[PDB]
């Protein structure tokens, strides 16, 4: 009731191949030539991508820059508050980045930086002008 | 089995169930009380048992009685009546056994049998041992028909029937015991050997002998459970079945190489889309790096919006920097994909033209089993007598097949070189018209209350007729006859001085070049003591073979030969025959089969006798007188000599219950 392991056979598959006296060979052919379509177009995306690859000789190797392996202090320079405010008007809300844009300053005092000092730094108009952009 | 329920299984019979035979003849029985039934059964088995554990003598009625013990010898008349249903038809007392009671000196009724093959002769032995008086007319110059066996000096080889297909449940069983058959068991190992000249590596061997029986349980999901019988109005072939198969096997095959390459594809432009992705960050990287160290050349000390680029342009160009690196994490990955896919392509093909020419002589066998091309062959119906296979070792008989319809002959009235060639059946009896073989002027002329036919299907199927029926046969009956198949086999016997090949191989294989010269000497026999080879002929060869000269035919095998075993081992034969089965007129063929477009019903239809008009209009309905016997005749076991002399035993009980009066049904 099952056919043996390995066969493939259909209903659909039958009146296929049977329909008329040769459609068992057309059949054939077009999976033969569809076969080809896709060797081609193997070939050529491997020729495609062989040439991206040899753009990215040496990856990013030579722009890379050192870590900078800095112990994260809690107390605020005027320097820093200083880079605060301007890593606002450039990033918005994106404090992992503010943080490493200060260097010594952790997430969660770049947030409570943004309420400490929200009406001596004017925070709220800065961050509808990076809104604007 | 064994004990009385083994004797039931030797005679083809359930041992728990009555048949619609017997039901027929002890309707009594059947409809009644389920113990009695189990009393009958018993008598059955185990008269069947005392005639099978000793057949050379006559198992007369006392004589059961005797061994039967009570509670089941207590019914007399049980007893005569099972013993007489036995002996009637042929259960018991049949084949070659001394009578114990000699025969009734006056015969009763008149029958003509037309043919001494097996089925022919069993039938006269059955008659004649049932008092009648019976002469058979046979065109050979020789008794058995289609079992022809070759004699000269000590050389011995059957050109055709030759093989005992099992014991168990066949009656040429209880034969072997009556007549000295020297029967050898067959070694089944063939060892396949291409066309140049070297053995089939076991490797390829069993894996094409493997798709071989798969494509053939194929056919069957497609013949039993996709219904696919019938194509274009026309039946479906099992050849053509098997071409489909194939086809979708191949188209299969394509179908997983472009899936596989299709997902290449997938993933190549992932790859693709993933370098773009890495030149654009490449450049943007190239670029912001120059911002950063133009930002970082203004030296020191600089105001605050000085020192944010610096540090801006940094954390920038970490961030770019971060995402290219996962990036190339990620183009590792998809860059291993593709080495792997590579690697595990799947099947470039399904079978290789090597491949495919093994495979051809697996057909090449399956059309010698079947005498005839598969594209003939009923694909629903080809194989209908499998479930009635015998159990056990098959077999050859050493001494020559011929020995067993010669037994047989013995005592018994055969006219030979009579060529019988008009049948007359009437309401009052029948006259056969031969004439002699050798001077066809000189003609004969035979009355009888039946006829009892067993001209072989190819015979009947002649146009113009060999034999003319007067009246003609009904439509029904020649229909069957145009629907069966009748095919055709042939075999080359090659005669030596030496065993030249491997005497513990009984049978090698050659494989054909070619799918239309498949058959073409594909099998060689040694089962002979004596150096004797023997080549089969099957498919669409046989009939083409026919039209070649036999120095041809023998030059082939001997060039299929030199090339197995080398040039120099191979002497010149001695007696070379050739057989032409579908030449020679009194068969026109080899053996029966169930054609495309036919059914097992045909084989019944055969059997059917025919029962002529009334000669006077307005007269009662009369007996039948023209009965059919022959392996065309016998549904469960065609194309074999057990199904001929089964069919022989089957008419010869009709004939004598309609002419002698069945005593045992009351």
């Amino acid at each position: 009731r099952k056919p043996p392991k390995g066969m493939f056979l259909s209903q659909e598959d039958v009146e296929a191949v049977s329909a008329n006296a040769t459609a068992a060979t057309t059949v054939l052919r077009q999976l033969d030539m569809e076969l080809v379509s896709v060797k081609r177009q193997i070939q050529n995306i491997k020729q495609t991508n062989s040439a991206l690859k040899e753009k990215l000789d040496g990856g990013i190797e030579p722009y890379r820059l050192p870590e900078v392996i800095q112990k994260c202090n809690a107390r605020w320079t005027t320097e820093e508050q200083l880079l605060a405010v301007q890593a606002i008007r450039k990033y918005g809300r994106d404090f992992q980045a503010i943080s490493d844009v200060i260097g010594n300053k952790s997430v969660v005092q770049v947030k409570n930086f943004f309420v400490n000092y929200r009406r001596r730094f004017n925070i709220d108009e800065v961050l509808q002008e990076w809104e604007a952009e | 089995p064994s004990g009385v329920e083994g004797a039931a299984f030797q005679s083809r019979l359930p041992h728990d169930r009555m048949t619609s035979q017997e039901a027929a003849c002890f309707p009594d029985i059947i409809s009644g009380p389920q113990q009695t039934q189990k009393v009958f059964l018993f008598i059955r088995n185990r008269t069947l048992q005392l005639w099978l554990d000793n057949p050379k003598i006559q198992l007369t009625f006392e004589a059961t009685l005797q061994q039967l013990e009570a509670p089941y010898n207590s019914d007399t008349v049980l007893v005569h009546r099972v013993h007489s249903y036995l002996e009637r038809h042929g259960l018991i007392n049949f084949g070659i056994y001394k009578r114990i009671k000699p025969l009734p000196t006056k015969k009763t009724g008149k029958v003509i049998i037309i043919g001494s093959g097996v089925s022919g002769l069993a039938a006269a032995r059955q008659l004649q041992s049932f008092g009648m008086d019976v002469t058979l007319l046979e065109a050979r110059d020789r008794v058995g028909g289609r079992v022809a066996t070759f004699r000269k000096g000590n050389y011995v080889a059957d050109l055709g029937a030759m093989v005992v297909t099992g014991l168990g449940g066949n009656p040429m069983a209880v034969v072997s015991k009556q007549v000295n058959m020297e029967l050898a068991k067959i070694k089944q190992k063939c060892p396949l050997y291409e066309a140049n000249g070297q053995a089939v590596p076991k490797e390829k061997d069993e894996m094409v002998e493997q798709e071989f029986n798969r494509l053939l349980e194929a056919t069957s999901y497609l013949s039993h459970q996709l219904d696919f019988n019938v194509l274009n109005n026309k039946p479906v072939s099992l050849g053509q079945a098997l071409e489909v198969v194939i086809q979708l096997q191949e188209k299969h095959v394509k179908d997983e190489q472009i899936e596989h390459w299709k997902k290449i594809v997938k993933t190549q432009e992932e790859l693709k889309e993933l370098l773009n992705k890495m030149v654009n960050l490449k450049e943007k990287i190239k670029e912001l790096h120059q911002q950063y160290k133009e930002a970082s050349e203004v030296k020191p000390p600089r105001d605050i919006t000085a020192e944010f680029l610096v540090k801006s342009k940094h954390r920038d160009l970490t961030a770019l920097c971060k995402e290219y690196d996962e990036l190339a994490e990620t183009q590792g990955k998809l860059e291993e994909k593709l080495q792997e896919l590579e690697a595990n392509p799947p099947s470039d093909v399904y079978l290789s033209s090597r491949d495919r020419q093994i495979l051809d002589w697996h057909f090449a066998n399956l059309e010698f089993a079947n005498a005839t091309p598969l594209s003939t062959l009923s694909l629903k119906h080809w194989d209908q007598d499998d479930d009635f296979e015998f159990t056990g070792s098959h077999l050859t008989v050493r001494n020559g097949y011929s020995c067993v319809p010669v037994a047989l002959a013995e005592g018994l009235d055969i006219k030979l070189n009579t060529a019988v060639r008009q049948v007359r059946y009437t309401a009052s009896g029948c006259e056969v018209i031969a004439v002699n073989t050798r001077s066809t002027s000189q003609t004969f002329i035979y009355k009888c209350d039946a006829v009892l036919c067993t001209l072989p299907l190819g015979v009947l199927k002649q146009q113009p007729p060999a034999v003319q029926f007067v009246p003609p046969l009904p439509e029904w009956k020649t229909s069957a006859v145009q629907r069966m198949g009748f095919g055709n086999l042939n075999k080359v016997v090659l005669c030596f001085d030496r065993v030249f090949w491997d005497p513990s191989v009984n049978l090698f294989g050659h494989v054909g070049s070619t799918t239309a010269s498949r058959g073409e000497l594909f099998l060689f026999w040694n089962l002979y003591k004596a150096p004797i080879l023997l080549a089969l002929v099957a498919g669409e060869a046989a009939g083409i073979m026919e039209n070649i000269s036999d120095d041809v035919i023998v030059g082939r095998c001997l060039a299929i030969l030199k090339g197995i075993f080398g040039s120099s081992a191979v002497p010149q034969p001695k007696e070379t025959v050739v057989s032409r089965w579908r030449a020679d007129p009194w068969a026109r063929g080899s053996y029966s089969y169930v054609a495309a477009g036919s059914s097992g019903n045909d084989y019944d239809l055969m059997a059917q006798p025919i029962t002529p008009g009334p000669s006077i209009p307005g007269a009662p309905q009369p007996i039948p007188r023209l009965f059919f016997a022959g392996e065309h005749t016998i549904r469960n076991y065609p194309a074999t000599v057990h199904g001929a002399l089964l069919s022989g035993l089957r008419e010869a009980g009709r004939i004598a219950d309609q002419f002698l009066g069945a005593m045992y049904t009351l």
